[PDB]
C-alpha cells in the first residue's frame, strides 16, 4: 500500500519598509510615526522559517550512522532492485523516487532549505540498508546481522502464525512480494491525482504571494496608486494626507498575509509530527495497533523520499 | 553594509573572512544549502558530513547474539 | 558605538554586551543607481 | 506597553494635551484617530495569544498520554519512551512543566555464530518453539534471541512439522530424547 | 540606547602645542593636558 504525507513548506521572508513605502524617505518617516508594527511582523516570519528546518531534521535524522548494503546481493529470492539506490545515474535515486520526483511539477525573498536533496536521499538509503540487513535490532542498540528469510519467519511468528508455514512456502511468498512491488510502480504512474497533497501545499503558497502583489497595485482611496505622482504632482502637505491613507491600506494587506501563514504553519507541523511517529513505530519495528500502518496485519515498511 | 580579505562564493551568498577546507566535519553553525562554519584561530566553511559510515557483515549463515547488557536513564 | 564594527552592530541589536555562538541578522543592504537617462522618441511652416 | 507610548498620528501622545490644550471639536477628531490606533494594537496581541495557547494545549495532551501509558504501565510501541526497550518511568515536577526519567535496557558485547533454519533427524524436521539454533564450531545448541544461554537440543523444546525434503538449508543433527526413555531399561 | 550628537570612537583628533581660529560645527570636544 502507499501513504503520502507532507512535512515542510517553502521558507519566505518579507521586508516591511520596502513593501510599504519603498525608496521614499518622507514615507518612511510616516512609518516611524505609526510605531513598531513591522518589526514584529519580521520576527513572526523568521520564526516559522526556522521551524521548517526543524521539521525535516526531526523526520529523517533518526539514525546516527550510515549503513551500506553488501555488494553481492542474494536475499533468498527477494528482489529489492526497485527500492535500493540506482548507481548508474547522476543524483543516485531509486526508480520509485525518480518517478515521484518528476510527477510533481511546480521586497520578497526565498531562502534555501538547509538540507539538499542529496542529504535526504542519503538518509533514506541508510534506513533501507539497516532494515534489510539487521532487522529491527538497530533501532535499540548495535546492529546485529541476520539472514533475511529468518527475519521474515520472526515476523510471521509476530502476527500469530507459526514459522513452518513460511519455510515451506518460500517460493510462493517471494513471487507475491516481487509482483506487488512492480505493480505499485505502474499504479502510481497511471493515475494523475495520486500526488494530490504535496501539490496542494505548493499551489496554496504561490497563490497567496500573487494576491499580495495584486494588493500592491490597488489605490486604497487616492487620486493615483504610485507614490511619486501624489508626492511631486500635488502640494506637500495634503500629499502627505493622501500618503497617510494609502499607507494604512497597505499595512492591512501585510497583516492578513502573515496571519494566514501562521495558521498554515501550525497545520503542517501537526502533519510532520505524525510522519515522525509513523517512521519510528512502523519502519524501526513491527506494529500491533490495528490499521495504523495499512489494512491487514503488519509486516514491515519501506521509506521513500519526495519533494516536500 | 556594516562599516569596516578572503571572498568565497557559496550557494547562499558569499562569506567574508573564512576559507573552505576539503575536509568534511560534523556541522556546528548552519549557514544554509549544505554548509556549516565553526572555530578551528580561524573560521572554516565546509560541507556537512551525515555521520560515521559502517557496513555490517551480511551472509546467509551468520547471526549475532548479545552477551551482556547495560541499563540507562 | 553601534556603527563601528560588525560585532558592535550585533551587540546593539541583541541589546546585550555578550553574545553566544550562532548566526544573526543585523540589517539589510541595497544598491543605489545615482544616474538618469531619458530617451523621448526621435525620428513647421 | 511600548505601543501605548507612540502617537499614531497626532500633535501629542498623551490625551490631556489634545483635550484641554486644543478646542473641543477638532480635539475630538484627533482623539478619534489615536483611539483607532490603540485598538489595533490590542487586536494583534490577543490574536497572537490565541495561537500560542493552541500550541501549548497540544503539548499538554501529549504529556498526559505519556503519563498514563509510560508511568502507569509498560509500553510496547518503539521509541515512544526512550531509546531501547522500555522498563519503567519516574515523574518529576517543574515550574511550568513536567520531567520524565525513562529507564531502558540496551544490549551490548555481541558475538557471532552460524545458524540453520531446521534440524533433520530420523527423517523428520524439528523447529524450535522459542529461540534460534546456533553452532560453535562443531556442536549445536538452542538459545533465546536476546541473551546468550546455550541449551542441549531436546525433543521437548522443539516441535515437529513435516519430513526433511521441503525445507531449504536444513542441516542434519541428532535430537536428544527426553530423560524418561533413557531412565527406562 | 540613545541617539544624539556624540564623539565617534577612534576618531582622529588634532593636537596643538598664537592659537588658530577653528569653526564650530555642532559642538566641540575640548580637552586640556594635566598642566
Ligand atoms: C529484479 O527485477 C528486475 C526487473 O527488471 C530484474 O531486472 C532483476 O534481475 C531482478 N533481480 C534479480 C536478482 O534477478
Ligand atoms: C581541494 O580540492 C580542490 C578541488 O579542485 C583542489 O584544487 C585543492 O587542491 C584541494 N585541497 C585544498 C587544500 O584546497
Ligand atoms: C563472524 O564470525 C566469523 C567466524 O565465526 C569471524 O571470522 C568474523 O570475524 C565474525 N564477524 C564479526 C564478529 O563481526
Ligand atoms: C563449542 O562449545 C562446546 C560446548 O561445551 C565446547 O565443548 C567446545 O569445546 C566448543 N568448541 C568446539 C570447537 O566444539
Ligand atoms: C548461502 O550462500 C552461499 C554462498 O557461498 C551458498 O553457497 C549457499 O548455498 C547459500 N545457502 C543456501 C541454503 O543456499
Amino acid at each position: 500500500t502507499t501513504e503520502i504525507l507532507p512535512v515542510s513548506m517553502t521558507k519566505t521572508s518579507v521586508d516591511c519598509t520596502m513593501y510599504i513605502c519603498g525608496d521614499s524617505t518622507e514615507c518612511s518617516n510616516l512609518l516611524l510615526q505609526y510605531g513598531s508594527f513591522c518589526t514584529q511582523l519580521n520576527r513572526a516570519l523568521t520564526g516559522i522559517a526556522v521551524e521548517q528546518d526543524k521539521n525535516t531534521q526531526e523526520v529523517f535524522a533518526q539514525v546516527k550512522q550510515i549503513y551500506k548494503t553488501p555488494p553481492i546481493k542474494d536475499f533468498g529470492g527477494f528482489n529489492f532492485s526497485q527500492i535500493l539506490p540506482d548507481p548508474s545515474k547522476p543524483s543516485k535515486r531509486s526508480p520509485i523516487e525518480d518517478l515521484l520526483f518528476n510527477k510533481v511539477t511546480l521586497g520578497l525573498t526565498v531562502l534555501p532549505p538547509l538540507l539538499t536533496d542529496e542529504m535526504i536521499a542519503q538518509y533514506t538509503s541508510a534506513l533501507l540498508a539497516g532494515t534489510i540487513t539487521s532487522g529491527w535490532t538497530f533501532g535499540a542498540g548495535p546492529a546485529l546481522q541476520i539472514p533475511f528469510p529468518m527475519q521474515m519467519a520472526y515476523r510471521f511468528n509476530g502476527i500469530g502464525v507459526t514459522q513452518n508455514v513460511l519455510y515451506e512456502n518460500q517460493k510462493l511468498i517471494a513471487n507475491q512480494f516481487n509482483s506487488a512491488i512492480g505493480k505499485i510502480q505502474d499504479s502510481l504512474s497511471s493515475t494523475p491525482s495520486a500526488l494530490g497533497k504535496l501539490q496542494d501545499v505548493v499551489n496554496q503558497n504561490a497563490q497567496a504571494l500573487n494576491t499580495l502583489v495584486k494588493q500592491l497595485s490597488s489605490n486604497f482611496g487616492a487620486i493615483s496608486s504610485v507614490l511619486n505622482d501624489i508626492l511631486s504632482r500635488l502640494d506637500p502637505p495634503e500629499a502627505e494626507v493622501q500618503i497617510d491613507r494609502l499607507i494604512t491600506g497597505r499595512l492591512q494587506s501585510l497583516q492578513t498575509y502573515v496571519t494566514q501563514q501562521l495558521i498554515r504553519a501550525a497545520e503542517i507541523r501537526a502533519s510532520a509530527n505524525l510522519a515522525a511517529t509513523k517512521m519510528s513505530e512502523c519502519v524501526l519495528g513491527q506494529s500491533k495497533r490495528v490499521d495504523f500502518c495499512g489494512k491487514g496485519y503488519h509486516l514491515m515498511s519501506f521509506p521513500q523520499s519526495a519533494p516536500h | 553594509a556594516d562599516q569596516l580579505s578572503n571572498v568565497f562564493q557559496t550557494r547562499a551568498g558569499c562569506l567574508i573572512g573564512a576559507e573552505h577546507v576539503n575536509n568534511s566535519y560534523e556541522c556546528d553553525i548552519p549557514i544554509g544549502a549544505g554548509i556549516c562554519a565553526s572555530y578551528q584561530q580561524s573560521i572554516i566553511a565546509y560541507t556537512m558530513s551525515l555521520g560515521a559510515e559502517n557496513s555490517v557483515a551480511y551472509s546467509n549463515n551468520s547471526i549475532a547474539i548479545p552477551t551482556n547488557f547495560t541499563i540507562s536513564v | 558605538d553601534c556603527a563601528l564594527d560588525p560585532l558592535s552592530e550585533t551587540k546593539c541589536t541583541l541589546k546585550s554586551f555578550t553574545v553566544e555562538k550562532g548566526i544573526y541578522q543585523t540589517s539589510n543592504f541595497r544598491v543605489q543607481p545615482t544616474e538618469s537617462i531619458v530617451r523621448f522618441p526621435n525620428i513647421c511652416p | 506597553v511600548k505601543q501605548l507610548s507612540s502617537n499614531f498620528g497626532a500633535i501629542s501622545s498623551v490625551l490631556n494635551d489634545i483635550l484641554s490644550r486644543l478646542d473641543p471639536p477638532e480635539a475630538e477628531v484627533q482623539i478619534d484617530r489615536l483611539i483607532t490606533g490603540r485598538l489595533q494594537s490590542l487586536q494583534t496581541y490577543v490574536t497572537q495569544q490565541l495561537i500560542r495557547a493552541a500550541e501549548i494545549r497540544a503539548s499538554a495532551n501529549l504529556a498526559a498520554t505519556k503519563m498514563s501509558e509510560c508511568v502507569l504501565g509498560q509500553s510496547k510501541r518503539v521509541d515512544f519512551c526512550g531509546k531501547g526497550y522500555h522498563l519503567m518511568s519516574f515523574p518529576q515536577s517543574a515550574p511550568h512543566g513536567v520531567v520524565f526519567l525513562h529507564v531502558t535496557y540496551v544490549p551490548a558485547q555481541e558475538k557471532n555464530f552460524t545458524t540453520a533454519p531446521a534440524i533433520c533427524h530420523d527423517g523428520k524436521a524439528h523447529f524450535p518453539r522459542e529461540g534460534v539454533f546456533v553452532s560453535n564450531g562443531t556442536h549445536w545448541f538452542v538459545t533465546q534471541r536476546n541473551f546468550y544461554e546455550p541449551q542441549i537440543i531436546t525433543t521437548d523444546n522443539t516441535f515437529v512439522s513435516g519430513n526433511c525434503d521441503v525445507v531449504i538449508g536444513i542441516v542434519n543433527n541428532t535430537v536428544y530424547d527426553p530423560l524418561q526413555p533413557e531412565l527406562d531399561s | 540606547s540613545t541617539q544624539d550628537l556624540f564623539l565617534p570612537f577612534f576618531s582622529n583628533v588634532t593636537w596643538f602645542h598664537d592659537n588658530p581660529v577653528l569653526p564650530f560645527n555642532d559642538g566641540v570636544y575640548f580637552a586640556s593636558t594635566e598642566k
